């Protein structure tokens, strides 16, 4: 009951073809250097460069409107910091060490899908939980999740297995906003299909 | 490349 307006309805429509899932997928062109692009979008590899946080961003950046797409992550590809989320384009999309670097600044926002905490301008340690509550605590990301921003209300929030968690962050309003990720793991493939938008005020 | 993370 937290939901977008418009979301179940966005949902529940046919989805985005694979021409609109590469074009609303990651770009080659705004990703770490040590990433690849494959399949024009459809989903990206990681190289095995040792000390490295690496990010991508969805070609498409959102300034209006409910916006939605599957990241699938395989289980076994997330290594010691997995994060999802939206960035502006000014986001850092490489640092040299190991981190949650998407929602470690002022232009990201992140969940880690490892330890369920939330970072926005956040260096880790104090991050709160999301979902929280006891359900939300026990939740585990399985190999895809739902990312959803609502740029009328200016929120983040996520889905797994059909369910809407609740909006994670707030104060997105007024900024061009892009799918985005942080990952460590070599060799991991993260997956994104774009499943479409409702650009009226409300959906 | 051998690490933690699999690099």
């Amino acid at each position: 009951l937290s939901c977008p307006e418009g979301l179940e309805e966005l949902l529940s429509a046919p989805p985005p073809d694979l021409g609109a899932q590469r074009r609303h997928g990651w770009n080659p062109k705004d990703c770490s250097e040590n990433i690849e692009v494959k399949e024009g979008g459809l989903y990206f590899e990681r190289r095995p460069v040792a000390q490295s946080t690496d990010g991508a961003r969805g070609k498409r950046g959102y300034s209006r409107g409910l916006h939605a797409w599957e990241i699938s992550w395989p289980l076994e590809q997330r290594g010691t910091h997995a994060v999802v989320g939206v960035a502006t384009a000014l986001a850092p999309l490489q640092t040299d060490h190991y981190a949650a670097l998407l929602g470690s600044n002022s232009e990201s926002w992140g969940w880690d899908i490892g330890r369920g905490k939330l970072y926005h301008q956040s260096k880790g340690p104090g991050a709160p939980q999301y979902p929280a509550g006891t359900q939300g605590e026990q939740l585990e990301v399985p190999e895809r999740l739902l990312v959803v921003l609502d740029m009328e209300e200016g929120t983040l929030g996520y889905a797994i297995g059909g369910t809407y968690l609740g909006p994670a962050f707030r104060g997105l309003k007024g900024r061009t906003l892009y799918p985005a990720v942080s990952a460590v793991w070599g060799q991991c493939q993260v997956r994104i299909r774009y499943l479409g938008e409702r650009g009226s005020h409300h959906h | 490349r051998g690490d933690i993370n699999n690099n």
